[PDB]
RNA sequence: CGGUCCGGCCGGGAACUCAAAGGAGACUGCCAGUGAUAAACUGGAGGAAGGUGGGGAUGACGUCAAGUCAUCAUGGCCCUUACGACCAGGGCUACACACGUGCUACAAUGGCGCAUACAAAGAGAAGCGACCUCGCGAGAGCAAGCGGACCUCAUAAAGUGCGUCGUAGUCCGGAUUGGAGUCUGCAACUCGACUCCAUGAAGUCGGAAUCGCUAGUAAUCGUGGAUCAGAAUGCCACGGUG
């Protein structure tokens, strides 16, 4: 039986598909080692399998564009743990007390009018 | 055969009203239509100066936006072409064909 | 600051050994927002201070942090990394390790 | 700087060397094209290359072919 | 290892040790050493006088020595004494090829002075 | 700007259909052919006589409306400040004030 | 799910992602304490989002005779075989200096070489211009597709993996200059961009003084556009890491 959940980032959007039992991590038909060239990358993900534990469990199957080494990473984070609560359903209050079902919506803020970024300001003059 | 709509506006409460009285007429005469598909919005945006003179900073922040929608005819009925052709639409609505 | 009194942010720990402290770390040595081959150079300096160093790697690194001591570890971090820069060794995995065994051995 | 099919020269001034060669070498010739290159059948003749307000006559010499009439003539007054 | 280039290479690289010679840089020493046979991360040490010898003969096809400085000067020689417009700028120390003068010349002018 | 700026672009205009359109057009290449007239092509000599003002480097962009030679946009060919007076009095169709 | 030439490419699937038309949802709504029983504050739950969620548009009376007769509109004045108009060339880019604003640096958190992964947002018909072929290269020739979620610009760069250089005015940094070329355009001398060879200044973190910014911000990485035949270290947007 399938258990889906969507999981995004500021540009990234990805999938999850579980299917019981292997540890089997198969992102873009490529490995967990394979696509993340970052340490930090490959443990971020299993950041939400921790207090839930999978060893040879649950199948996820994933796929994500957009983004980049942490964005698709923290895309893929946000995804697992709606798959779990759609696959438990009893898993939420262990997930809000980590804090990773919030999406997190801190985008980039926009290029203003009369400043070379968002806040730098170009460079002033006393008198 | 196929032909295809492609209809553009700059109004998007004024571009659907042109697309559903074409789909709805369609339907009604016995033809086969896989429904209208939002098309992504090319929308420019112009930043341009207030002032014709000194301080800078002080500009106006423009956008254009242009929608589009799509409508695919599988079969080309006479009594469905003989209707859709001389339709009275919206002036804002340019309509392109592909027979 | 003068009427909004906030707090200080939690940044999430280090995800190779689970240290919230050393996650503050390797901001400092950080910059031009390159985490990657931040702690590629911090964990590099720790296994010298591991193996050849004395073992009990997150012990080492609390007794170099205890001599030179929120903000009493902020600026204990500190002190070790820019001091860390101006040396003569070769790599920066090889000066901030020297560094943390000075500051074990207090000197 | 130029691309190799065909050196820049006008019409005007190509017209003044063809009737300097044949008849004889003259007074110093005006001109205003200082975007010409200069060619191997000008070198003897003296041409005037004007430089804003004059005419600066211009010996032309054997090494001069290749270049422009226009790195011959200082175009304001330096004090 | 004393080269036509009689300016003595560092006991070093071979592609770093031939850049020393005034008129070959990283890429004509790349040229040369594809050409002769040998690595570019060979050493002056266990470099041969045979290996030595089949590296005169390649850059014996350029000048590249004094008479390598004379011929960037007669070049300017050339230009100086024709009367060009060129020409003045080499003489008085000012940029040639279309650069700023106002402010920003400091290569050109030399030191500034008041 | 000035009503005798505007005729010299309208002068530009009128010679830039009627010679560089076609006739410089075949001179241009002519010129570029590789195969054929690698050496005696002449077109380069033929384009002097042409008069300059057909060029389309020496043609400015104005404001249809002022003649302003600077600020040109070409989706409406106006100046940036003749832009305003429409769209606020709602003369141009779509454009009004963003914000994202 | 069938099909394998391992490409969603082809039957198909309408699930999902994306695309955009409408709507729900956050309202101190709920609980607890504090507070004069008030407004409110604090704490907690629920929730994707909680105390104006994030950003923008939105800027009162007035102040500085602040800025604009050179965007335009407008009272008057002045010139008119000239303060007008046409064209060639030159100048606006000069050069003993001064001031303000930027970029690249002074480097091993790097330099170079090989292999290689992940963006979002736009532009394109007198245009973008693939593939193939040639040149070290700037490009050139041949020549499709596309008024475009189809095709092109367009392989994003930092990052990752290995090798190398070992703290120096260096394989740092690239200024300047010479020579040889490319493209645009009637035409690249004054005064263009870019590539190739070679030359390798100052500079080894900067005085008094002075600036930006409380979070996806600062810092840094490249991309795109307007202007434009061509000419971005500026300006406008866009994402990456953080
Ligand atoms: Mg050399
Ligand atoms: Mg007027
Ligand atoms: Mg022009
Ligand atoms: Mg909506
Ligand atoms: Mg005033
Ligand atoms: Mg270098
Ligand atoms: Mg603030």
């Amino acid at each position: 039986n399938q258990y889906y959940g969507t999981g995004r980032r500021k540009s990234s959007a990805a999938r999850v598909f579980i299917k019981p039992g292997n540890g089997k991590i198969v992102i873009n038909q490529r490995s967990l080692e394979q696509y993340f060239g970052r340490e930090t990358a490959r443990m971020v993900v299993r950041q939400p399998l921790e207090l839930v534990d999978m060893v040879e469990k649950l199948d996820l199957y994933i796929t994500v564009k957009g983004g980049g080494i942490s964005g698709q990473a923290g895309a893929i984070r946000h995804g697992i743990t709606r798959a779990l609560m759609e696959y438990d359903e009893s898993l939420r209050s262990e997930l809000r007390k980590a804090g990773f079902v919030t999406r997190d919506a801190r985008q980039v803020e926009r290029k203003k009018v009369g400043l070379r970024k968002a806040r730098r300001r170009p460079q002033f003059s006393k008198r | 055969q196929r032909i295809r709509i492609r209809l553009k506006a700059f109004d998007h409460r004024l571009i659907d009203q042109a697309t559903a009285e074409i789909v709805e007429t369609a339907k009604r005469t016995g033809a086969q239509v896989r429904g209208p598909i939002p098309l992504p919005t090319r929308k420019e945006r112009f930043t341009v100066l207030i002032s014709p003179h000194v301080n800078k900073d002080a500009r106006d922040q423009y956008e254009i936006r242009t929608h589009l929608r799509l409508v695919d005819i599988v079969e080309p009925t006479e009594k469905t072409v003989d209707a859709l052709m001389r339709l009275d639409l919206a002036a804002g609505v340019d309509v392109q064909i592909s027979l | 600051p003068r009427r909004r009194v906030i707090g200080q942010r939690k940044i999430l720990p280090d995800p190779k050994f689970g240290s919230e402290l050393l996650a503050k770390f390797v901001n400092i040595l950080m910059v031009d927002g390159k985490k990657s081959t931040a702690e590629s150079i911090v964990y590099s300096a720790l296994e010298t201070l591991a193996q050849r160093s004395g073992k009990s790697e997150l012990e080492a690194f609390e007794v170099a942090l205890e001599n030179v001591r929120v903000r009493r570890n902020a600026l204990a971090m500190r002190w070790i990394v820019e001091a860390a820069r101006k040396r003569g060794d070769k790599s920066m995995a090889l000066r901030l390790a020297n560094e943390l065994s000075d500051a074990a051995e207090n000197k | 700087r130029s691309l190799k099919k065909g050196p820049f020269i006008d019409l005007h001034l190509l017209k003044k060397v063809e009737k300097a060669v044949e008849s004889g070498d003259k007074k110093p010739l005006r001109t205003w094209s200082r975007r010409s290159t200069i060619f191997p059948n000008m070198i003897g003749l003296t041409i005037a290359v004007h430089n804003g307000r004059q005419h600066v006559p211009v010996f032309v010499t054997d090494e001069m072919v290749g270049h422009k009439l226009g790195e011959f003539a200082p175009t304001r007054t330096y004090r | 290892a004393r080269i036509a280039g009689i300016n003595i290479p560092d006991h070093k690289h071979a592609v770093i040790a031939l850049t020393s010679i005034y008129g070959v840089g990283k890429t004509r020493s790349k040229a040369i050493l594809a050409a002769a046979g040998i690595a570019e991360d060979v050493k002056i040490s266990e470099l041969s006088e045979g290996q030595i010898d089949t590296l005169r003969d390649e850059v014996a096809k350029f000048v590249v020595e004094g008479d390598l400085r004379r011929e960037i000067s007669m070049s300017i020689k050339r230009l100086m004494d024709l009367g060009c417009y060129r020409g003045l700028r080499h003489r008085r120390g000012l940029p040639v090829r279309g650069q700023r003068t106002k402010t920003n010349a400091r290569t050109r002018k030399g030191p500034r002075k008041p | 700007a000035k009503q005798s700026m505007k005729a010299r672009e309208v002068k530009r205009v009128a010679l830039a259909d009627k010679y560089f359109a076609k006739r410089a057009e075949l001179k241009a290449i002519i010129s570029d052919v590789n195969a054929s007239d690698e050496d005696r092509w002449n077109a380069v000599l033929k384009l002097q006589t042409l008069p300059r003002d057909s060029s389309p480097s020496r043609q400015r962009n104005r404001c249809r409306q002022t003649g302003r030679p600077h600020g040109f946009l070409r989706k409406f060919g106006l100046s940036r400040i003749k832009v305003r007076e429409a769209a606020m009095r709602g003369e141009i169709p779509g454009l009004k004030k963003a914000s994202w």
